[PDB]
């Protein structure tokens, strides 16, 4: 009963921030959800496209972990068919999508006096992201018909900010980390299944 | 690409930064009030400079748009607010001069000395001088210490007023304001929608033709405190003259509240008061705030964050940190909120428990909106919302269904008049005050008001409209208004005359919707859901819509209006009548005291 290591990334020590996300492909393994469901992080667990029990009596051959960290009022903008600063500029899901989206707080973690100035994410961008892509490049934005030559200053802005997280923040203020699985079928003989 | 787009963008680069900024400023001042410490006084001036710096390069950089290319009218506003700078626009040589002369009018203020006649002790401000106008009833040693004020800080501080007036009245000409007074109704006016919209030659007319109903009450309580001093003062008080301005309770007369044990009605009858009894049951500090919240979430109101029953102020501190004490509610921005109050087990702070909570809830409900709509709707809106949570709780049916009283309590007109004549003297007491210190300044700053009739003119207003005299003559070498703490430094006084016609307008209007029959005098709005939507509403607006908008989704009319005033003391009008029957309802403006 061989096992791929999901508490490789649902306890990994430093998560990636929102405009650089990671993914892992899962593959050759049994998927127990168990661990997650009895897990007493979690606190939101939805599902798009997929019931959430019988998840493991339907089984497809590819696997995608995802995670990254955004606020608490920004946790609802992972959803499909969703426009906000999320979707429309970091991370955009596809409108049709088949997986569960798992997110709990982790402000004990996450938040430091002083800020927490290692989470950044991106906030102008000449055109949305289409579905299921990453944007790392740092061109510095062009809001003005005239040029700027490369230097940032007036009409030209960083395209990053910059995430401050502190203890006493509001709850919505607060780092949440989000994990989506993405469930994709293919032509292969259904590697991974379950129990 | 054109300019209304790269507009809008510039506000989210502003509000995305800013609000960094201005948590680090707000938890920087916050551990001052907490811990009074040298090294935390240094890292509030450091993080305001960072404040003030960054403000400032942001405005300067608004100016370069356009205003009439901007379209959508929530981008107007915003990006006005922030295109009004203000002082800047002089130069640095002029701008010298003005905060010197700005932060030595405090100085005189805060170093108040006036020398006692015995070689004791020379009696400051604070505290023995406000000691000797509250707890004195000797005519001789009021009029020396009301006098000794003006004869100190009158002195110096007439010279410097004189250039006080001309340098701001030149910041407002290059502002295109008429007057520096123009400036401080600015605040007020609202110009694009011609139904909502108003003017700022609109706030005068205004202020003086709600007052016209205003007189009948104030004459009829005018003379009714005249009548109660005659048996303390025989020979001192005209049976038609005029009260002396030091007699009034307070030095200046802001406020009558100290007149109670003088002209209270009948001393026999008990006022209500819950301290003797809640010291049984031991009652604790955490207690009256938890308490406190369940006034809030009957009336449908959202509960209170877990960051605020933690971390927050709720009682003095037993590690001899030095604190200041005075109650406040603290928004420090990015979801947190504080209350940092000096909780006692007595009747006032079970009160004041309800006000300071009262500014919280306003502060959640505008939380949605950008940082520079997170604001009342005026400045007279904020505390407006948090007194009438007081009135509530002071009502014995609040009390009562708390079992603080007793179950069966007996109610008497007696108390009840005698609870109402110690709030009229509060309410009402400053209103013709602060109507008439306003109209004063408001005509300096045009200049009908000659320099050289600055005083003649002060009395003549006092006469006719507060109904006071000075006890001793005075010229133009005194100074009097500058022996007030809001007008020596740059504050206004019309927010304390628009916010009382506000709280009684919410009030009135909140309990109809409560379906409450009869008096206004005890209408709870206690477990009724229907007053707390109607309330919502307006308080989520914040800065967003103007102020007459917001009114009208309260009280459903598009001005103020102090007909909800005159109603709720009715019923002590038609008693005070009766009472002032006997004697002369109103004042001689030709009698003098010196004369
Ligand atoms: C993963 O994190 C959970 C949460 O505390 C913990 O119970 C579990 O032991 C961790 N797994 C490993 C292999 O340490
Ligand atoms: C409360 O008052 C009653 C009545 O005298 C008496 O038991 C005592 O004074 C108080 N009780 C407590 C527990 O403090
Ligand atoms: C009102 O008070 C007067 C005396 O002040 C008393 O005679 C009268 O009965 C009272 N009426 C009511 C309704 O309380
Ligand atoms: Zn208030």
């Amino acid at each position: 009963t061989n096992l791929c290591p999901f508490g490789e990334v649902f306890n990994a020590t430093r998560f990636a921030s929102v405009y650089a996300w990671n993914r892992k492909r899962i593959s050759n393994c049994v998927a127990d959800y168990s661990v997650l469901y009895n897990s007493a992080s979690f606190s939101t667990f939805k599902c798009y496209g997929v019931s959430p029990t019988k998840l493991n009596d339907l089984c497809f051959t590819n696997v995608y972990a995802d995670s990254f960290v955004i606020r608490g009022d920004e946790v609802r903008q992972i959803a499909p068919g969703q426009t906000g600063k999320i979707a429309d500029y970091n991370y955009k899901l596809p409108d049709d999508f088949t997986g569960c989206v798992i997110a709990w707080n982790s402000n004990n973690l996450d938040s430091k006096v002083g800020g927490n100035y290692n989470y950044l994410y991106r906030l102008f961008r000449k055109s949305n992201l289409k579905p299921f892509e990453r944007d790392i490049s740092t061109e510095i934005y062009q809001a003005g018909s005239t040029p700027c030559n490369g230097v940032e200053g007036f009409n030209c802005y960083f395209p990053l900010q910059s995430y401050g997280f502190q203890p006493t923040n509001g709850v919505g203020y607060q780092p949440y980390r989000v994990v989506v699985l993405s469930f994709e079928l293919l032509h292969a003989p259904a590697t991974v299944c379950g129990p | 690409s054109t300019t209304e787009e790269q507009a809008k963008t510039f506000l989210e680069k502003f509000n995305h930064e800013a609000e960094d900024l201005s948590y680090q400023s707000s938890l920087a001042s916050w551990n001052y009030n907490t811990n009074i410490t040298d090294e935390n006084v240094q890292k509030m001036n450091e993080a305001r400079a960072k404040w003030s710096a960054f403000y400032e390069e942001q405005s300067r950089m608004a100016k370069t748009y356009s205003l009439e290319e901007i379209q959508n009218l929530t981008l107007k506003r915003q990006l006005k607010a922030l295109q009004q700078s203000g002082t800047s626009v002089l130069s640095a040589e002029k701008s010298k001069r003005l905060n010197t002369i700005l932060n030595t009018m405090s100085t005189i203020y805060s170093t108040g000395k006036v020398l006692d006649p015995n070689t004791q002790e020379c009696l400051a401000l604070e505290p023995g001088l406000d000691d000797i106008m509250e707890n004195s009833r000797d005519y001789n040693r009021r009029l020396w210490a009301w006098e000794g004020w003006r004869a100190e800080v009158g002195k110096q501080l007439r010279p410097l007023y004189e250039e006080y007036v001309v340098l701001e009245n030149e910041m407002a000409r290059a502002n295109n304001y008429e007057d520096y007074g123009d400036y401080w109704r600015g605040d007020y006016e609202v110009t694009e929608a011609g139904d909502y919209d108003y003017s700022r030659d609109q706030l005068m007319k205004d202020v003086e033709n709600t007052f016209a109903e205003i007189k009948p009450l104030y004459e009829q309580l005018h003379a009714y405190v005249r009548a109660k001093l005659m048996d303390t003062y025989p020979s001192y008080i005209s049976p038609t003259g005029c009260l002396p301005a030091h007699l009034l309770g307070d030095m200046w007369g802001r406020f009558w509240t100290n007149l109670y044990s003088l002209t209270v009605p009948f001393k026999h009858k008990p006022s209500i008061d819950v301290t003797e009894k809640m010291k049984n049951q031991s009652w604790d500090a955490e207690r009256i705030f938890k308490e406190a919240e369940k006034f809030f979430v009957s009336i449908s109101l959202p509960h209170m964050t877990q960051g605020f029953w933690d971390n927050s102020m709720l009682t003095e501190p037993g590690d001899g940190r030095k604190v200041v004490c005075h109650p406040t509610a603290w928004d420090l921005g990015k979801g947190d909120f504080r209350i940092k109050m000096c909780t006692k087990v007595t009747m006032d702070d079970f009160l004041t428990a309800h006000h300071e909570m009262g500014h919280i809830q306003y502060d959640m409900a505008y939380a949605a909106q950008p940082y520079l709509l997170r604001d009342g709707a005026n400045e007279g809106f904020h505390e407006a919302v948090g007194e009438i949570m007081s009135l509530s709780a002071a009502t014995p049916h609040y009390l009562k269904a708390l079992g603080l009283l007793e179950p069966d309590f007996y109610e008497d007109n007696e108390t009840e008049i005698n609870f109402l004549l110690k709030q009229a003297l509060t309410i009402v007491g400053t209103l013709p005050f602060t109507y008439m210190l306003e109209k004063w300044r408001w005509m300096v700053f045009k200049g009908e008001i000659p320099k050289e009739q600055w005083m003649e003119k002060w009395w003549e207003m006092k006469r006719e409209i507060v109904g006071v005299v000075e006890p001793l003559p005075h010229d133009e070498t005194y100074c009097d208004p500058a022996c007030l703490f809001h007008v020596a430094e740059d504050y206004s006084f019309i927010r304390y005359y628009t916010r009382t016609i506000y709280q009684f307008q919410f009030h009135e209007a909140l309990c109809k919707t409560a379906n409450h029959e009869g008096a206004l005098f005890k209408c709870d709005i206690s477990n009724s859901t229907e007053a707390g939507q109607r309330l919502l509403q307006m308080l989520s607006l914040g800065k967003s819509e103007p102020w007459t908008l917001a009114l009208e989704s309260i009280v459903g009319i598009k001005t103020m209006d102090v007909k909800p005033l005159l109603n709720y003391f009715e019923p002590l009008f038609t008693w005070l009548k009766e009472q002032n029957r006997n004697s002369f309802v109103g004042w001689s403006t030709e009698w003098t005291p010196y004369s």
